[PDB]
């Protein structure tokens, strides 16, 4: 049953009070600015690596594999961006995790307000 | 867990099933629990001084390294701690013991230490002089338990022996976190003097270390084991 479905799916995950809320928003903005920070690392647009985060986050093979017959394929226009910034010192490789956790926290806060 | 409830087990520590994490918190699994939005962070700062101590050798315990609780001398009969300098005093209460800052005009002419049970005979900032019984021990007078004495300094004139000391102690202070705040530095970490501790909304609420300290997390809003 589709009606009860969504209601029982969102009723699974709780809400967010001021603590969690403010925190989450802060996480998201930190990930964003982290992306802008790494946008000068290899010279990649803030939106580019941003979606490059999705490749390993909200699905592995399912985000770019079928947005039509053509999009940004995993081996070609993705992989060379995943293993590019992959060799950078601490002061860079940290913003990666900042963006990972920010990107996740985004979806999180969304689910919370669903 | 409700406010005021503190978590016994430290952050990032193994937790067995059933083991208490707090007064009413009972673990349901074996894993590593983590603090979530700690509502208070206690930082104990380190403070160092080279004090001068004068005690009769007849009763003095001769020791290079005095740790907290390590018994400091003996003092057969109650001994007056005699001033070697004139100036404006001061009284720093160190837990059980004290500290005298003797300063002519502004700057100090010397630094003085009072062991546990050695009582101040002079008001802070009081007019005093040399040859004056600054403190007095009743005997015993072990080193304070919040302070370590490194690097003893040995010198003697005869009966009353004068030893300078290298003193390292701690002064703990608490910081109660707010919803507009979040912990930055990890639990149980060496912390630089003058650094950001807990990031907040305005830079004002942000916690900035007053000296070289250590960081400790306490009574978080909630904790969960994985």
């Amino acid at each position: 049953d589709p009606v009860r479905q969504y209601l029982h799916e969102i009723g699974q995950v709780p809400l967010l009070t001021l603590e969690e809320e403010i925190d989450l928003a802060r996480k998201v903005e930190e990930g964003m600015e982290a992306i802008k920070k790494l946008s000068e690392a290899t010279g990649l647009d803030q939106e580019l690596i941003r979606e490059v985060v999705r490749a390993k986050i909200l699905g592995t093979a399912r985000i770019q594999k079928i947005p039509g017959l053509k999009e940004k394929p995993d081996p070609k226009t993705v992989e060379e961006v995943d293993g590019k910034l992959k060799s950078l010192p601490k002061e860079l490789k940290r913003y990666l995790h900042i963006a990972r956790e920010g990107e996740a926290a985004r979806q999180h806060l969304i689910e919370a307000n669903l | 867990l409700p406010a005021g409830v503190d978590a016994l087990v430290k952050d990032g520590e193994e937790v067995v099933k059933g083991q208490e994490l707090a007064p009413g918190v009972v673990s349901r699994m074996d894993g590593v629990a983590l603090y979530r939005f700690p509502r208070r962070v206690r930082v104990d700062y380190l403070r160092k001084e080279r004090a001068a101590l004068r005690i009769p050798l007849s009763a003095w315990v001769e020791k290079e390294a005095y740790r907290p609780g390590e018994v400091l001398a003996e003092l057969s009969e109650p001994y007056l701690f005699r001033a070697e300098e004139s100036g404006v005093v001061e009284l720093k209460d160190l837990a059980e013991g004290h500290l005298i800052y003797l300063r002519q005009e502004e700057e100090v002419v010397a630094r003085y230490f009072l062991p546990a049970g050695m009582t101040p005979l002079v008001v802070e900032g009081e007019i005093v002089e040399v040859g004056q019984p600054l403190a007095e021990g009743k005997g015993l007078l072990r080193l304070p338990r919040h302070m370590t004495a490194k690097e003893v300094e040995a010198e003697e004139e005869g009966d009353s022996v004068h030893l300078t000391l290298f003193l390292e102690w701690t002064e703990p202070k608490d910081y109660k976190v707010a919803p507009h705040m979040n912990v930055i530095v990890p639990e149980g970490a060496k912390v630089q003097a003058g650094e950001k501790i807990v990031a907040a909304i305005d830079p004002e609420e942000e916690v900035i270390a007053e000296a070289e300290g250590v960081v400790h997390l306490h009574e978080p809003a909630s904790i969960l084991v994985v």
